[PDB]
RNA sequence: UGGAGAGUUUGAUCCUGGCUCAGGGUGAACGCUGGCGGCGUGCCUAAGACAUGCAAGUCGUGCGGGCCGCGGGGUUUUACUCCGUGGUCAGCGGCGGACGGGUGAGUAACGCGUGGGUGACCUACCCGGAAGAGGGGGACAACCCGGGGAAACUCGGGCUAAUCCCCCAUGUGGACCCGCCCCUUGGGGUGUGUCCAAAGGGCUUUGCCCGCUUCCGGAUGGGCCCGCGUCCCAUCAGCUAGUUGGUGGGGUAAUGGCCCACCAAGGCGACGACGGGUAGCCGGUCUGAGAGGAUGGCCGGCCACAGGGGCACUGAGACACGGGCCCCACUCCUACGGGAGGCAGCAGUUAGGAAUCUUCCGCAAUGGGCGCAAGCCUGACGGAGCGACGCCGCUUGGAGGAAGAAGCCCUUCGGGGUGUAAACUCCUGAACCCGGGACGAAACCCCCGACGAGGGGACUGACGGUACCGGGGUAAUAGCGCCGGCCAACUCCGUGCCAGCAGCCGCGGUAAUACGGAGGGCGCGAGCGUUACCCGGAUUCACUGGGCGUAAAGGG
């Protein structure tokens, strides 16, 4: 009554690029490890099933579009990965993506030729592009009985077996020998097999050099040894809608796809500060992982988990160290393809939802009630890319869109809200633009504010150009409290990144030594509100070299004017220039896009400053207004095709092309 | 899903059923009695009532009436009847109402 | 829990010595009698004129740090003293007294209160036969305090009864070195106890 | 057996006077810390909604069967398959589901509290007393057959039993109309008339046990009625038609406009009617010297409500929380023709909120329903779990040990402080280990007796291998507030009306005991602070216990 032998439990995901078949994908997996018939919806993040003895946690979700983020957590928590390949789109542009991502965390992952009876349905065509487009050592694991239309059946080279399919209802499949003709395209590719999974096992190296075949449980040994090592990328096929190479990219699976236990031990850290591998082991301390929870009708609130090390039990007490809680895990539930399986426990390696909980949300850390209070890894890192100006209507749906994401930045970290620091309206951060665009549907609906959605502003800054010299006096002598402060300056432009540099030049001291302090508040002061539009009128030096005073009427204040009125117009009949914020940024981008998307750059108000190669690219430095960079996401990913990525940092301020200061008078 | 007490609603039609009857009865037959009463059968009069008189207290044995509620009764029929029966008649037959 | 820490610093502080170590509180060193003020950095200053709090406060401590009490059960006391039908000054003593791991110092089966808790704590005690190891528990009149057997034979044990062969013990108490026994004959009375502490001034400071 | 005040209006004073603080309390939350145990206690908000499971049943000693396992087989063989007993399934009938458990929405009211009235009534089961249990008929499920349905179930024939129903008898005796007697609101008698009883089971079978019927009495539990007491607003002053009374009916266990008919104009109100706001009331709880002031959580009593609302049925009792009908709102199934529902039961889910627990173990004990018993049900209860939420007890060590290490701080640089504190030296030994290990449980039952007293015998532990006991046993968790005055406890450095503090007065603008850190100190200690709210201080709504010439206050 073992039941759990953990070299049987496969966590795979099924991450690809659109249109593909990922989820078609899944809907099926899920009809073979499961239609049983013996004489006796993605319902849920993760799903098990059971495929010739072995257990199998599937997370599918990717769908890769713009925002990943999902596929790359479920990556995280789970083992392998199958990344679909549409066998139709043969010009694939995005066939891309996904993988160099995958590898980008360590986890191997198989291919899978889906739409092969859809017309340009070619085998080859991906692999002549799986290794030119990303570079792996795929081996072609099966080959075609009649291509694209003439899908009848197909054949195992490592096993020589033949396979037809009489339909696509999945039911009159079969094991038919190969058919008269093919049978001989195959051997070379068998032996390529043979010869590829050479680079594995001597043995199956020496007895190949010998004259004697490799017996099927070590060929695989060979294949499977290496394919764990991400050196390999077993490619098989099939129609996923017509139900073929699905029930033999099942064994495809477990066969090369590795086991929790085949995996690198998870990193950590202890109260005290230090790594340490999380042992898979089903009596080591108890410390797992939180990632989607859930609000189930029937149980209320789920939290989906794996466990790592030590094991959760029904009816228990765990503690999230994370949120300093005391959680109780009250029951464990396992999501089946069709059911909710009640089990008593979650041993490591393992995963499933625990009702109950609280505080635990996204990626929470949980130890045994008594256990080392430590906090696992997680630290994964997709910041944005596309953000918008949301401006609440009245005063009224401010509170309706605070309540907005209160709710929705608790089920959906991924994305940042922070209210633009210098005029109200609230920026909301996306991972592209169905990200914002679809928290625009649901926090319009679901929350049924109804706000504004135009665009982000820019922080300008008032100056000038020429040096001037104006008067600073006030004087208010009627009888008594005077008000006698009367000054004169010397403000004069300076380089585009200067600042503020006041000057304290009086000579015997004809402003008194009491009035000076108070009278560069008046003129720091009064700098705020521009002399065009309004705003901060900094690069400038001022040189108080002249004002006199009175013995009684003068004030601590009255000279607070006096240099506050010698700054309200000395910027004013000194030539004011509006400048703006000029961001760098640097687009990583194929050499292939690279024509489109430097001179892009240009019919968008910068210039170009470098094209140093990186890895098979080449990023692009350059500086850009930000009125001209709105919704840039959606423009650099398409002169290149998804292809792009770019970065931005801030730098200097500059004066706008004399056709853009007549335009900001608003 | 259900609880087997029902069987205390199917009783409680029947139960309520009988009664329903015996106590309409009465009344129906209070009725024809004080009726005849003051129309002038004295004799042929007391007895309906005499009659009247014994499904009352008939009915007090059961859970229909009881205590006073079938004594109340009475006392009013051959009250009302008795006088009634004074509207010139002279109490004829032996009736109920004692000399 | 019964304080823990540097005492013969409270042995300063009220400035009227105190035998909170026992043995080494009458060498030439109970502290107070090589440095004799309040500790801290500022200690040996022209002291200010005390409030009239102040000095009830302060008189309070004293003899709530004798009897080495937390403040919590010292009220209590207080307040059960208070209710209670005789003057409250000695009465309240009188409670004081009656905490067992006091009655062991007084009989002498501890140099200091702070030892004399140990024992009790760790059933070297005994009240008229079962053992006892509540600090708090409170004597009546009439009752054999004596050394548990497992005891008896123990270091501290003899030498802390040796002393006493020869030494007198309280008016209220009656004490058998060899047997380790100890009656608590009466109630201990008001100048039996020849505290430096003023209970009148303690009393008004439960007052406020 | 009981009463403490202080800070703040002035240049200074006295008075009036407001603000503010020290105390105690809490179903508590929040912050920083957090070791053990015992006993309590834990949705105060949405009386918002709720997935799942369980919370009420039980008698074969009331009756007839269906199904299954035994006897002996009815007959000559299986036949018309009968019988006696032990499992079961539902149906009849019998009690119990009206108690127990939850909640505070409503309610300012005979709701509650208290003291009384019932010549105005009721009370299943339980005690004691009296007399009875005589004949007869009779249906409906169950069951068989047939029909409608998706389902829930439902309809139509035909059997059949009983403590189910019905008629006749006997009526101790009771119920009625009338008369007389005593009495005095309908209470007792008494005569004529009239009307009503009832059931059978088990055994050891002319004698018991459990039942039945009528009547009287007791006990317990109630209905209704009444005097008194029961919050804020007159910037709510007038209210009222079944309204107030009467007569006669109906109605009820019973009084009464509780209803209806018809008469009469009356009933209520500054002793605050009517209206509006708020609230379940009490025993008690907190505070207080007291008087008084708040309050009504857990425990006990009463009431009121079970999604909102109306209504009856059965019955001793209900207008019924896991009963019924209907309206409405919500949840689910649907073959869309119609169906099933009600956590303010236990546990849990979600929503709200600053916030309040396990979908736990046991019927061993107590208590309840049924039963002759055996026994069955029992989320009531007895326990365990989680939370310093509270209170009580306990540990983080004890005795030694320097004219006194180091580090750190202060310094007139001589030195002072931290301080016996550490170190170091012995000694006891929380934790933790092997071993032993309950009280709560002695009846129901069985045997003697007489199934009476009394005597003897047996089966019964969820907590629990827990508490506790003996042996073995390692020095083994401290924070938090404060340090200008009230108010215990000060120095240095940063800082420069900044940053910040702040309960009040106020502190901060280059030497701050007031900000921030440090050293040091004070208080208290598995706690310490903050925030709400109540009493106190506040003789500051003054009955105890104040005032009005100018302080607020005399009415032309
Ligand atoms: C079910 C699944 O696995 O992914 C589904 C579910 C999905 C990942 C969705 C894309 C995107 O909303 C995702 C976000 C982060 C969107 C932002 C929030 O609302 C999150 C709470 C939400 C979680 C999952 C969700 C809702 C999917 C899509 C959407 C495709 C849309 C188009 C127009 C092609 C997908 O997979 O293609
Ligand atoms: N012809 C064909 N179409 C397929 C196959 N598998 C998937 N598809 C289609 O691919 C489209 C997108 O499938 P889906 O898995 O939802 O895309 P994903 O969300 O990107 O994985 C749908 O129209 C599917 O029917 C296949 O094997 N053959
Ligand atoms: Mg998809
Ligand atoms: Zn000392």
């Amino acid at each position: 009554k073992v039941e759990y032998d953990l070299k049987r439990l496969r966590n795979i995901g099924i991450a690809a690029h659109i249109d593909a078949g990922k989820t078609t994908t899944t809907e099926r997996i899920l009809y073979y490890t499961g239609r049983i018939h013996k004489i006796g919806t993605i319902t849920a993040a993760v799903t098990t099933c059971f495929w010739k003895d072995h257990r199998i946690n599937i997370i599918d979700t990717p769908g890769h579009v713009d925002f990943t983020i999902e596929v790359e957590r479920s990556m995280r928590v789970l083992d392998g990965a199958i990344v679909v390949f549409d066998s139709s789109q043969g010009v694939e542009p995005q066939s891309e993506t996904v993988w160099r991502q995958a590898e980008k965390y360590k986890v191997p992952r198989i291919a899978f030729a889906n739409k092969m009876d859809k017309t340009g349905a070619d085998l080859w065509l991906v692999i002549r592009t799986m290794q030119e487009r990303l570079g792996a050592r795929p081996v072609v694991m099966q080959l075609p009985i009649g291509r694209e239309d003439t899908f009848s059946g197909i054949i195992d080279v490592l096993r020589m077996k033949a396979y037809t399919y009489g339909n696509d209802l999945g039911t009159d499949i079969r094991e038919i020998p190969i058919p008269e003709e093919y049978l001989d395209q195959a051997r070379e590719y068998h032996e390529k097999l043979v010869e590829v999974a050479a680079d594995f096992d001597e043995n199956i190296m020496l007895k190949y050099l010998e004259g004697e075949e490799p017996t099927e449980e070590e060929l695989v040994a060979a294949i499977r040894k290496g394919t764990i090592d991400l050196k390999i990328t077993p490619v098989f096929l099939g129609s996923a809608l017509k139900n073929k190479g699905v029930q033999l990219l099942l064994d495809a699976v477990v066969d090369y796809l590795p086991s929790p236990l085949d995996i690198p031990p998870i990193k950590g850290t202890t109260p005290e500060g230090e790594v340490v591998e999380i042992h898979p082991d089903p009596n080591g301390p108890l410390a797992a992982l939180a990632f989607k929870i859930m609000a189930d009708p029937y149980v209320g609130r789920l939290t989906f988990i794996r466990v790592y090390s030590g094991t959760l039990t029904s009816g228990s007490y765990v503690y999230n160290t994370t949120k300093g809680r005391k959680e109780r895990v009250a029951r464990l539930l396992r999501m089946h393809a069709n059911h909710r399986e009640e089990v008593e426990e979650l041993k490591a390696g393992d995963l499933g939802a625990v009702v109950g909980l609280k505080e635990t949300i996204t990626g929470d850390t949980l130890v045994g009630e008594d256990a080392p209070r430590v906090i696992l890894e997680s630290i994964e890192v997709p910041e944005p890319v596309i953000d918008v100006a949301i401006e609440p209507k009245t005063k009224a749906d401010q509170e309706k869109l605070s309540q907005a994401l209160a709710r929705l930045a608790e089920e959906d970290p991924t994305f940042r809200v922070s209210t633009h620091p210098e005029t109200g309206q609230t920026i909301i951060s996306g991972m592209g633009e169905l990200h914002l665009e679809i928290i625009v549907d649901r926090l319009k609906r679901e929350f049924k504010v109804d706000a504004n959605v135009g665009k982000p502003q820019v922080a300008y800054r008032e100056t000038i150009t020429k040096p001037v010299d104006v008067e600073g006096k006030f004087i208010r002598q009627t009888g008594g409290r005077g008000q006698y402060g009367h000054v004169k300056i010397k403000v004069e432009p300076l380089p585009r990144g200067s600042g503020f540099e006041f000057v304290n030049a009086i000579v015997g001291g004809v402003i008194p030594k009491e009035y000076i302090p108070a009278v560069q508040k008046g003129i720091e002061e009064a700098m705020q509100s521009g002399p065009l539009i309004g705003f901060p009128v900094v690069d400038i030096k001022v040189t108080l070299y002249d004002g006199s005073y009175h013995e009684v009427d003068s004030s601590e204040m009255a000279f607070k004017i006096a240099g506050s009125m010698a700054i309200k117009e000395a910027v004013q009949k000194g030539d004011p220039v509006i400048l703006e914020p000029i961001m760098r940024v640097e687009v990583t981008t194929p050499e292939e896009y690279m024509g489109d998307v430097i001179g892009d750059l240009n019919a968008r108000r910068g210039q170009i400053l470098g094209m140093e190669p990186r890895g098979n690219a080449q990023v692009i430095r350059a500086f850009v207004p930000l009125a001209e960079m709105f919704g840039y996401a959606t423009d650099l990913r398409s002169k290149t095709q998804g292809r792009g990525s770019f970065v931005m940092f801030f730098d200097h301020y500059q004066e706008v092309p004399k056709q853009v200061q007549e335009k900001l008078i608003k | 899903r259900n609880l087997s007490a029902l069987k205390r609603h199917r009783q409680s039609l029947k139960r309520r059923l009988r009664n329903k009857a015996k106590k309409s009865a009465i009344k129906t037959l209070s009725k024809k009695a004080i009726q005849l009463a003051q129309e002038g059968k004295a004799e042929e009069a007391l007895k309906i009532m005499r009659k009247a008189e014994s499904l009352i207290d008939k009915a007090a044995k059961g859970s229909t009436l009881h205590k006073n509620a079938a004594a109340r009764r009475k006392s009013r029929l051959m009250r009302k009847v008795r006088q009634l029966l004074e509207a010139a008649g002279a109490p004829l037959i032996g009736g109920g109402l004692s000399a | 829990g019964r304080y823990i820490g540097p005492v013969c610093r409270l042995c300063r502080r009220e400035g009227v010595k105190l035998y909170l170590k026992g043995e080494r509180c009458y060498s030439p060193k109970c502290a107070m009698e090589r440095r004799p003020y309040p500790p801290g950095q500022h200690g040996q200053k022209r002291a200010r004129r005390p409030s009239d709090y102040a000095v009830r406060l302060r008189e309070k401590q004293k003899l709530r740090r004798i009897y080495g009490i937390s403040e919590r059960q010292f009220r209590n006391l207080f307040e059960e003293a208070s209710k209670k039908k005789g003057v409250t000054g000695s009465v309240f003593l009188g409670l004081l007294e009656s905490r067992l791991d006091n009655v062991v110092y007084r009989l002498g089966f501890a140099v200091s209160r702070r030892q004399a808790r140990q024992l009790v704590r760790h059933g070297h005690i005994t009240v008229n036969g079962r053992r006892v190891d509540l600090p708090s528990y409170r004597v009546r009149p009439g009752d054999e305090i004596a050394v548990a057997e497992k005891s008896r034979n123990l270091e501290l044990i003899r030498q802390n009864l040796e002393a006493m062969k020869g030494r007198k013990v309280g008016p209220w108490l009656s004490l058998d070195v060899e047997g380790m026994k100890g009656k608590f004959l009466r109630l201990p009375d008001r100048e039996d106890l020849a505290l430096p502490v003023n209970e009148q001034l303690v009393i008004e400071f439960y007052s406020r």
